[PDB]
């Protein structure tokens, strides 16, 4: 079996503005098998209200998913994404950065 | 311009509890319009685009019947491939299927597709001629011989050059406002010094549709591929896409660098300079 | 619109 490790991108739907309502996205792609654990973090704690896209794949057969939640960015709150896959020995945390 | 329709199916065996998970997704270019989930309470083909909601109840009844037949065959095929590769019952395995067609700007048939994979690796694929099959390994050759015996390639061609093309033509006309649209990218550049002698230049492309785009950095007009970070095109979540390209430049030489943005939504390609 | 049936391997 050929396992593929996921590529991860953490970003916002629209350019981030402090105090303005937005969407926090986590795009996971290039992975195999389909089973994946994706959490969006707010200062380290798991956000409960998190939705995701319907499972699809690229021409190379690797899967891609979009995880998203409503968020209001501030200058001090730390946002991130925690991703766990069978290819990962430890969960991978990618910190959200406006620009990046 | 040219248009495409693609269906992506995923079937994952669960040795623990419950029958295999079956997920089906339908796309018209980069826009999702249908979905089917075996874990969802609905147990029917569900709309994902506003223009497909105008389809009659018979269409949804037919699509649900097809998805139940697809799920059941994928469930039997997981067991069949388990035996072909001589694998244990306690392991989780995946079958992936992609099929669809391409139409030109005039609506004429361009290409037909049908490709299958086992555990993320090519298994069997229908060739461009829609007359022959390509078997990836010895186990797939068993399927190839069986499918040639029942002339499966001809039945695939009938669907791809028939119902598939007719379906795509109808969807394009019904959703002309969203599907035949081109959203140009909103572009901007950021400059951030990493030291007193170097600065990162990042060129952005946001809110564009379709997903196809080209972001290229150039120094004195020469293509800079060497030392440029190009991220994968990502969905914004509102039906549009995002992409950025960054390059580290020596301080005081920012004006020598240009970012070239190519998209079908642009009347002319953009040239951005700090 | 999708295929009416899928063939066994």
């Amino acid at each position: 079996m050929i396992q593929r490790t996921p590529k991860i991108q953490v970003y916002s739907r629209h350019p981030a503005e402090n105090g303005k309502s937005n969407f926090l996205n986590c795009y996971v792609s290039g992975f195999h098998p389909s089973d994946i654990e994706v959490d969006l973090l707010k200062n380290g704690e798991r956000i409960e209200k998190v939705e995701h896209s319907d499972l699809s794949f690229s021409k190379d057969w690797s899967f891609y998913l979009l995880y998203y939640t409503e968020f209001t960015p501030t200058e001090k709150d730390e946002y991130a994404c925690r991703v766990n896959h069978v290819t990962l020995s430890q969960p991978k945390i990618v910190k959200w950065d406006r620009d990046m | 311009g040219s248009h495409s329709m693609r269906y992506f199916f995923t079937s994952v065996s669960r040795p623990g509890r419950g029958e295999p998970r079956f997920i089906a997704v339908g796309y018209v270019d980069d826009t999702q319009f249908v979905r089917f989930d075996s874990d969802a309470a609905s147990q029917k083909m569900e709309p994902r685009a506003p223009w497909i909601e105008q389809e009659g109840p018979e269409y949804w009844d037919q699509e649900t019947r097809n998805m139940k037949a697809h799920s059941q065959t994928d469930r039997a095929n997981l067991g069949t491939l388990r035996g072909y590769y001589n694998q244990s019952e306690d392991g989780s395995h995946t079958i992936q299927i992609m099929y669809g067609c391409d139409v030109g700007p005039d609506g004429r048939f361009l290409r037909g597709y049908r490709q299958d994979a086992y555990d993320g690796k090519d298994y069997i694929a229908l060739n461009e001629d829609l007359r022959s099959w390509t078997a990836a390994d010895m186990a797939a050759q068993i399927t190839k011989r069986k499918w040639e015996a029942v002339h499966a390639a001809e039945q695939r061609r009938v669907y791809l050059e028939g119902r598939c093309v007719d379906g795509l033509r109808r969807y394009l006309e019904n959703g002309k406002e969203t599907l035949q649209r081109t959203d140009p990218p909103k572009t901007h550049m950021t400059h951030h010094p990493i030291s007193d002698h170097e600065a990162t230049l990042r060129c952005w492309a946001l809110g564009f549709y379709p997903a196809e785009i080209t972001l290229t950095w150039q120094r004195d007009g020469e293509d800079q591929t060497q030392d440029t970070e190009l991220v994968e095109t990502r969905p914004a979540g509102d039906g549009t896409f995002q992409k950025w390209a960054a390059v580290v430049v020596p301080s005081g030489e920012e004006q020598r660098y240009t970012c070239h943005v190519q998209h079908e939504g642009l009347p002319k390609p953009l040239t951005l300079r700090w | 619109c999708t295929e009416l049936k899928l063939n066994d391997y």
